[PDB]
């Protein structure tokens, strides 16, 4: 359809992986060819009305696949940025049919597309997950496959100690996933939070990912908030028993966690929360003491402590209170 | 933030 002919034209021209190791002027020409041709793509594509045929979807993939699908350790990151923005733009179109996507964009590229979410480049990893995101959200057939793979990605990293660089942009999307779960929470769900989430709380490296990881568990019981105890317990368990300035991030999470906990799933773990709170306000360290002794500026957990005083204020001020 | 995504 001429125009049609020419866009499947340029995304080949795109498969061309060029390099003049022997002339300089003739690659920086093909790289800025290179560079043209995305771009006009990327604003034909954004702009542009039903201009997204059948024909187009296994060229787009290719593309993408070719580019992409590399192996990793980039310098020529404005190529992969035009296609990644490309891509995004591709799968975020009004015009974008998922089941005529649905046979280029599978498995295969899926995992391909997971094992990327490795690379050092945290701009390339931010790109991946609004992709993946997007996949995810379009893709019925896939969420599941996605998912597991997810999962086993986490199943490594914690045990076969498999070291991950986009476990922070994963636990993010996930968060989105778990935001949107179904009523009656799957026990595949349940059985995910319990033996991975809160497992991913004893890795050395959890400075790195702490805050989209405390947002699942947030988020997970936001939904079924009968999952309080085992989290929290967990949580006082994956505790550092070493006082160190790791300790400000439990209490961040954990802080986070009383802002939505149930007054009666509260009950359950006051006693074990607020002894270990109280040897917190004890730290030797200045920092972990004044990060708990921010607990009392909530309100919320001012409202739990004071309809529970009974049994709280002995544990914080043993001195002044008995039982 | 990415926006939340519905269960099927």
């Amino acid at each position: 359809a001429d125009q049609e002919k020419l866009f499947i034209q340029k995304l080949r021209q795109c498969c061309v992986l060029f390099d003049f190791v022997s002339d300089p002027l003739s690659d920086l020409k093909w790289k800025e060819v290179k560079r043209a041709a995305l771009s006009e793509m990327v604003e034909y594509i954004t702009h542009n009305r039903n201009v997204i045929t059948e024909p187009i979807y296994p060229e787009v993939v290719h593309m993408f696949a070719v580019n992409m699908f590399r192996t990793l350790p980039e310098a020529a990151w404005p190529h992969l940025q035009l296609v990644y923005e490309f891509f995004l733009r591709f799968l975020e179109s009004p015009d974008f049919q998922p089941n005529i996507a649905k046979k280029y964009i599978d498995q295969k590229f899926v995992l391909q597309l997971l094992e990327l979410f490795d690379s050092e480049d945290p701009r390339e990893r931010d790109f991946l997950k609004t992709t993946l995101h997007r996949i995810y959200g379009k893709f019925l057939g896939l969420r599941a496959y996605i998912r597991k793979q997810i999962n086993n990605i986490f199943y490594r990293f914690i045990y076969e100690t498999e070291h991950h660089n986009g476990i922070a942009e994963l636990l993010e999307i996930l968060g989105s996933i778990i935001n949107g779960f179904a009523l009656p929470l799957k026990e595949e769900h349940k059985i995910f939070l319990l033996k991975v989430l809160l497992p991913l709380h004893k890795v050395k490296s959890l400075s790195v990912y702490h805050p989209q990881l405390a947002y699942c568990v947030v988020q997970f019981l936001e939904k079924d908030s009968t999952l309080t105890e085992p989290v929290v317990m967990a949580l006082l368990k994956y505790w550092p028993k070493t006082h160190s300035p790791k300790e400000v991030m439990f209490l961040n999470e954990l802080e986070e966690i009383l802002d939505v906990i149930e007054p009666s799933e509260f009950v359950k773990i006051m006693e074990p929360l607020f002894r270990q709170l109280a040897k917190c306000v004890s730290s030797p360290h200045f920092q972990v003491a004044e990060r708990a002794l921010y607990y009392w500026n909530n309100e919320y957990i001012m409202s739990l402590i004071s309809d529970n005083a009974a049994k709280i204020l002995p544990i914080m001020f043993p001195s002044l209170y008995r039982n | 933030k990415l926006s939340p995504i519905i269960e099927d």
